[PDB]
């Protein structure tokens, strides 16, 4: 976990459940990002589904994912045959790629979600990250 | 036809090739696009001045293929649209290629390699085609041939790029199995050399065959066959229909070895089962040994419908009409005889002594003239029709009469 970030996105997670989950990587260490996993043995109303968004300050303060900001990843899978359906991210400079995006090294940036099923439309999921700066990687 | 031996695109990303150096080149996103999820593989150190980032596909088998054909799809990214802009940056990769026999792992060899092009964008993603989220994505095609050995690699080269793998899809071309005129050809596998004429030979179909031209097809490199050579036949009895070769129906017949269909049974002639060669006779009708089985059926010649026997002066002149059933045929051929039936009355045939104008049997004429005669006779004389079936026959035709001169 020096290169690669880990975190796995249910409800039940104790830094989530907070409201001020928050990390620190480098440019060039991953994001993985998790969805919520379910045994066969879980009966569709207990298993979440979201659909993850990357937007600015505003965005990740207010919950909202309508204004500004990107759509990319989604947990539309709680039944995923490998394990977790996986989610990543690279904190890299520059991306070949419209599709892509980059990251700037000393800026922060913001993850937010909401539920597919839809469910308690106020409050939400958040992570935050920050980026140390050309040099302070070590 | 084409045949596969490598699609990364819908490997779903799963699939993973050996980077170098160690992951500190050629990397693997995801992301998103037209809502489904999408993988590249991509590099971008522009900045890092001295590069060589390979990315080295796993073993494809070779299996029948021996020119294979490569087709990248990728965004490349402009130079001009980097802030930094560290200008030691590109737009040209390269495309290499290994062949083994045997699957060496993650071992690596870059000096194992050739190379073939240094595939380049026919459009730059600049720095405005990010704004609006454009995809300036490249197809580019190459292959390469020919290929001996077991199985081979590909891999890329970067010296220092912003590019980004969207699809690697490999494949190779054989020409479509193939009925072509009663002849069947295989399918079967294109090859290296740019006029490479594969020549195949052709076997002919259920029922039918060769005359003498042989059957050949000429199978090209792109898959695609070219200079139809010969053909086959629908055989003695059969008839071609649309690729196949179907029996002659309920009372036709073919009798040789035609492009010809079944030509339905002629006159005389009875109703012929599944695929009969030559048509059946009916009882009372012929075929002669030089006749074809299309000529129908037919029957020797009734007797001359008129006779007669002008005394004209000393020499009689014989006029008779051709009959009156023919026996469906034009070949007649008129025979006559003669006799002395003396009063006395001691009947008997006639002397040679007599002359004509004209040689007794076969005649195409309806008349002669007997010069060379004994005045006062009951002169018997008969002239018959006869024409080719006339000896499938000993019941005779012919017809009679007789004449005394003065
Ligand atoms: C919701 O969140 C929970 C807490 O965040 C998850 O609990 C985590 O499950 C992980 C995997 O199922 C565990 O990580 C594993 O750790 C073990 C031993 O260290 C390793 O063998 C595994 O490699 C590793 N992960 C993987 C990929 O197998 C965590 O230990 C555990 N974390 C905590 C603190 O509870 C739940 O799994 C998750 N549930 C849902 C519904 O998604
Ligand atoms: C010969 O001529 C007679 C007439 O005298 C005719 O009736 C007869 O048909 C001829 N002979 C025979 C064979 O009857």
């Amino acid at each position: 976990v020096a290169d690669r970030y880990a975190v796995y996105w249910n409800s039940s997670n104790p830094r989530f459940q907070r409201g001020d989950y928050h990390i620190d990587v480098c440019i060039n260490d991953y994001l993985d990002v998790f969805c919520p996993h379910y045994e066969d043995s879980v009966p569709e109303d207990k298993t979440e589904r979201y659909v993850l968004y990357m937007v600015n300050f505003d965005g990740y303060s207010a919950c909202d994912h309508t204004s500004k900001g990107f759509k990319r990843w989604e947990c539309n899978r709680p039944h995923s045959p490998n394990g977790p359906l996986k989610f990543s991210e690279k904190f890299q400079l520059f991306t070949p790629f419209s599709l892509g995006f980059e990251f700037r090294p000393g800026r922060e940036y913001f993850y937010i979600s909401s539920a597919i099923p839809d469910n308690g439309r106020r409050s939400c999921l958040k992570l935050k990250v920050f980026v140390r700066p050309t040099n302070s990687c070590m | 036809k084409e045949v596969v031996l490598l699609d990364f695109a819908a490997a779903g990303g799963e699939l993973g090739w050996l980077t170098h150096p160690y992951g500190k080149g050629w990397d693997l996103m995801q992301n998103i696009m037209n809502d489904m999820p999408i993988y590249m593989y991509s590099v971008c150190n522009v900045m890092s001045g001295d590069q060589d980032n390979w990315l080295r596909t796993n073993w494809v088998y070779r299996g029948e293929a021996e020119r294979i054909f490569i087709e990248l799809k990728f965004t490349v990214r402009d130079c001009n649209s980097f802030p930094g802009g560290a200008s030691s940056c590109k737009e040209t990769f390269n495309l290499y290629y290994a062949e083994s026999d045997l699957d060496y792992g993650t071992n690596f060899q870059k000096r194992l390699f050739t190379k073939i092009d240094t595939i380049a964008p026919d459009e730059i993603t600049v720095s405005s085609d990010f704004e609006a989220r454009h995809v300036k994505l490249n197809v580019e095609e190459r292959s390469v041939g020919p290929l001996t050995r077991k199985g081979f690699y590909l891999a890329f080269q970067d010296i220092g790029a912003c590019v980004a793998l969207l699809s690697v899809r490999v494949y190779y071309k054989k020409c479509p199995e193939l009925l072509q005129g009663l002849a069947h050809f295989p399918e079967t596998i294109a090859g290296s050399d740019a006029p490479s004429l594969a020549t195949v030979a052709g076997t002919c179909v259920d029922h039918a065959v060769v005359p003498p031209e042989e059957p050949r097809m000429h199978c090209a490199v792109d898959g695609e066959w070219l200079v139809p050579i010969g053909q086959c036949l629908c055989q003695a009895g059969y008839e071609k229909v649309e690729d196949a070769c179907q029996a002659c129906s309920p009372g036709f017949f073919k009798f040789e070895a035609s492009e010809s269909p079944c030509l339905e049974c002629p006159e005389h002639t009875l109703p012929s089962p599944e695929g009969a060669t030559s048509c059946e006779c009916e009882e009372g009708f012929f075929r002669a040994p030089q006749d074809p089985a299309s000529m129908p059926c037919t029957r020797p010649p009734s007797a001359p419908h008129y006779l007669t026997a002008v005394g004209m002066g000393a020499k009689v002149e014989l006029r008779w009409t051709p009959p009156q059933d023919s026996g469906g045929r034009e070949d007649i051929v008129y025979s006559v005889t003669c006799e002395q039936c003396w009063p006395s009355g001691e009947c008997g045939p006639c002397e040679a002594s007599v002359r004509y104008s004209e040689p007794p049997h076969g005649l195409t004429r309806t008349s002669v003239t007997v010069s060379d005669l004994e005045p006062h006779m009951n002169y018997t004389f008969t002239v018959e029709a006869r024409n080719g079936v006339s000896g499938l026959v000993t019941s005779r035709s012919f017809r009679t009469a007789s004449v005394s001169i003065n």
